[PDB]
């Protein structure tokens, strides 16, 4: 958000499949770039444009293609997707002087995939503080699981009466593989909220859970029994009991 | 090897 | 310009850490340091050429040219501080493009006071539909095994913050989609 | 002996005509190695000494790159320039730089350079501590303001401190025996009577390199730095240089005379009279 | 702001005739840029006149190289024709071997 603005932020497509992700910026700087970030290895350089029409080749520039026909954009094209193209992808911008900072984008999930019908939203549930951890610390503790989701695009918030709250919220770092010896198993994401046991113990407190699913849509042909795994939020809640 | 410059060193 | 440093590095709250980055550079037109947190965007945090340690508040700065070396030290380590840190290196060999380092990941564990390990069971809302184990109160130097016979599922332990009560606490989770599943014999 | 890198811009606007013309010349001692002109058939960097021709495609790509850069950049300049002195675009204008290293007979660093100039002038010059700029006129404050703010300074003591070195040294050594073993002069005399009893005498220095020469005329042991016609050391159009020293002699009275060549390539300073 | 182009012509090697040599016209200490410099053989324009790429001194006076292959004799003149800003006619220089 420093005028930096990617487009679009997630992405789920099939193998073979035309893909283009854009960079857009309002600060005119004359350098842009497209890198990569996979697990393993640091930020990686796919192209880079030094001026309207000026492009070359990073380190990783096979089934890549970018066009800078404005200052404005720089444009990134995955002619044929391949499931090697699975990633998340910055795209930076600079002044060129080699004593000033690359100003990077926040990002873009893309995950390429041999077939759609994998594609699951996720179930969220919410599980209420244990008694035994009440009298023991005078302290609650929600639980969220949010189960079967695939890809791992997703975003879990908890909200108290109506309102996001991050005290005393603490999320995975990274959703885990229900069946790890497994290609393409879906994911799991668990979560926590620790409140005081008289705050939990308040019936006219709401706790919600909030995972917010990236998926299908808009086009995305879809001929399955099952609802359309779009772009959508699943939540589960609980109320304040009393002792 | 010339000196990298870009926008900014501009007069 | 293999850029090479440390991929995981450990500290508590409060202490001093050296992150070392050492390229194998000629050609070499400067040095970047960049602050990653996962999920987010890398932000700037110094630029080195010059010989010499840069404080730039509680993080400093260091450069050997003659040895291709540069750290990143950061003090009073903070929650906050908990990252990536990724190392830059400009030079002649491609273009002075920078080019980046593996990162390194650093985890700086919490303060616990008064670690009162527990498990404990906590039950579903819904209507017939039953429970979820969390493993609390830990000492942040206590691994946390993952799953086995994988009808188990273990997540990672992480630190929340309860600020108003200023308390800090670990807490892993083990839910299992089996009848046949107490909590007391999960973080076995 | 010493050794130095050079390179030299030129900016030329052009209104009327069209867009601006950069011109990028690079030199090691008196050895042009590396030209880039904005209206050749391709822009693009190009070879102009032996030596370089086996640097690979990936200096040719990003020499080309960072002159393209300037191309754009120097065309900019020239617009903001034609702000500060407030000139119409009735008048064709030139930006001129001039940067680089020297080396010592040693290896070692002796100094950076970095110059500007404006319409023939001085403009902006890089101070000695390379950290600070002196500025000829206001409008060049205004760029001193602008290369402040965005620490400018810095990248060129990276540079002439750091990349203008080490690359020196590389093209130094990659053709040392073009540019660090010298060519000492072809010197002869000539007797041309230009009256009919007082004549010319003079001294021939050919196929020389580097341009560095002392040409002197002595009779009985005294320098004839009055009477001597010194013309400009001038390229021969083969990496070599030439000059010469002309004195009108009484006739019958060569033979009083002398010529004194001193030069890097000749182990000792000569010493010449016109032969009959 | 305005220097006048000094000339200079001569061979790169010293004339002989019937070997085949380059005629040379050295201009220099001129500013601004624009210089017209052509090559005369008898009073008439050379074709064919490469010439240096433009650089300049420490005072900031460009010089230039213009040259042509050639081969003297007793009977061909040659000539540099420079024209500058700073002349009000163009300056016509001969070549003389011993110069």
């Amino acid at each position: 958000d420093a005028g930096i603005t990617q487009s679009p932020r997630h992405k789920v497509t099939e193998t073979g499949t035309p893909v283009t992700l854009r960079c857009h910026q309002t600060e005119n700087h004359r350098y842009m770039y497209w890198y990569r970030q996979d697990p393993g290895h640091g930020l990686r350089l796919i192209h880079y444009s030094y001026g309207v029409k000026d492009t070359d080749k990073g380190e990783v520039s096979d089934g890549y293609s970018v066009s800078r026909s404005k200052t404005e954009d720089f444009l990134l094209t995955l002619e044929s997707a391949t499931s090697s193209q699975t990633s998340v992808y910055f795209c930076a911008t600079g002044t060129g002087d080699s004593n000033q900072p690359q100003h990077f984008g926040d990002g873009t999930r893309l995950s390429i995939l041999e077939d759609l019908n994998k594609v699951f939203p996720p179930e969220v549930a919410v599980f209420e503080p244990s008694e035994a951890e009440i009298s023991h610390t005078q302290k609650a503790t929600l639980v969220c699981l949010a189960t079967g989701f695939f890809p791992d695009h997703v975003e879990l918030s908890w909200w108290v009466n109506g309102k996001e709250v991050h005290s005393g919220v603490c999320t995975d770092p990274q959703p885990l593989k229900e069946q790890p010896a497994l290609n393409d198993s879906r994911y799991a994401l668990s979560s926590r909220l620790r409140v005081s046991a008289t705050f939990w113990q308040n019936p006219r407190n709401h706790f919600r859970c909030q995972v917010q699913f990236y998926g299908l849509s808009e086009n995305d042909e879809w001929t399955q029994d099952r609802a359309k795994p779009v772009t959508q939020i699943v939540s589960a809640e609980a109320w304040g009991r009393a002792d | 090897e010339p000196l990298p410059q870009g926008q900014l060193t501009a007069y | 310009q293999n850029i090479d440093q440390p991929t995981e590095m450990t500290a508590t709250e409060g202490a001093i850490v050296q992150i070392n980055c050492t390229y194998q550079t000629s050609g070499f037109n400067g040095l970047f340091w960049y602050q990653q947190h996962a999920g987010e965007a890398p932000t700037f945090l110094s630029y080195n050429v010059l010989d010499g340690l840069e404080e730039k508040g509680r993080f400093s700065s260091f450069l050997s040219r003659s040895k291709g070396y540069s750290y990143l030290l950061l003090k009073e380590l903070q929650m906050k501080d908990s990252a990536s840190y990724l190392c830059a290196v400009q030079a002649s060999g491609g273009s002075y493009i920078p080019t980046f380092g593996r990162g390194t990941s650093l985890i700086v564990h919490p303060y616990i006071q008064n670690p009162d390990p527990a498990v404990y069971q906590l039950r579903d809302s819904k209507s017939s539909d039953k429970s979820v184990c969390l493993f609390t109160d830990f000492d942040s130097q206590t691994n946390v095994s993952q799953s086995k016979d994988s009808d188990v599922y273990i997540t990672d332990k992480c630190v929340l913050d309860m600020r108003s009560m200023d308390f800090k606490s670990n807490s892993a989770v083990a839910w299992s989609n089996k009848s046949d599943f107490a909590c007391a014999n999960a973080f076995n | 002996g010493s050794h130095s890198m050079r390179y030299f811009y030129t900016a030329m606007s052009r209104p009327g005509r069209g867009e601006p013309r950069f011109i990028a010349v690079g030199y090691v001692d008196d050895t042009q190695f590396v030209r880039f002109d904005s209206d050749a058939a391709s822009p693009r960097t190009e070879p102009r000494a032996p030596w370089i021709e086996q640097e690979g495609p990936e200096y040719w790509d990003r020499n080309t790159q960072i002159f393209k850069t300037n191309t754009q950049t120097y065309r900019e300049s020239l617009r903001n320039l034609r702000g500060y002195y407030n000139q119409s675009e009735a008048g064709s204008h030139i930006i001129q730089r001039m940067y680089g290293c020297d080396l010592g007979p040693d290896g070692r660093l002796l100094r950076g350079h970095d110059q500007s100039a404006y319409d023939g002038k001085d403009y902006i010059a890089l101070n000695e501590d390379l950290s600070s700029w002196t500025a000829a006129d206001t409008a060049a404050q205004i760029t001193q303001r602008k290369w402040e703010a965005a620490r400018v300074a810095e990248q060129l003591r990276a540079y002439l401190e750091g990349l203008c070195v080490e690359w020196l040294r590389r093209y130094l050594e990659n053709g040392k025996e073009t540019l660090q073993r010298a060519d000492p002069p072809k010197t002869h005399v000539t007797h041309h009577p230009v009256s009919d009893h007082e004549a010319t005498l003079r001294c021939w220095a050919l196929g020389f390199y580097p341009a560095e020469i002392t040409l002197t005329w002595q009779r009985d042991g005294e320098d004839q730095t009055q009477d001597t016609e010194l013309v400009e050391t001038r390229p021969a159009g083969d990496r070599t240089f030439q000059k010469w020293a002309a004195v009108v002699v009484p006739s019958g009275e060569e033979q009083r005379y002398t010529c004194h060549v001193q030069h890097e390539g000749l182990p000792k300073p000569l010493t010449l009279r016109w032969e009959p | 702001i305005q220097r006048t182009p000094k000339i200079q012509v001569y061979s790169r090697h010293p004339a002989e005739n019937g070997k085949s040599n380059f005629l040379n016209c050295y201009v220099s200490g001129f500013h601004p840029s624009d210089i017209e410099v052509d090559l005369l053989k008898n009073g008439e324009r050379i074709e064919k006149v490469e010439h240096s790429d433009l650089s300049f001194s420490k005072d900031w006076s460009f010089y230039l190289l213009y040259y042509t292959e050639f081969t003297p004799t007793e009977k061909d003149e040659y000539a540099c024709r420079v024209n500058h800003v700073t002349l009000s006619q163009p300056k016509i220089v001969k070549w003389d071997r011993d110069m």
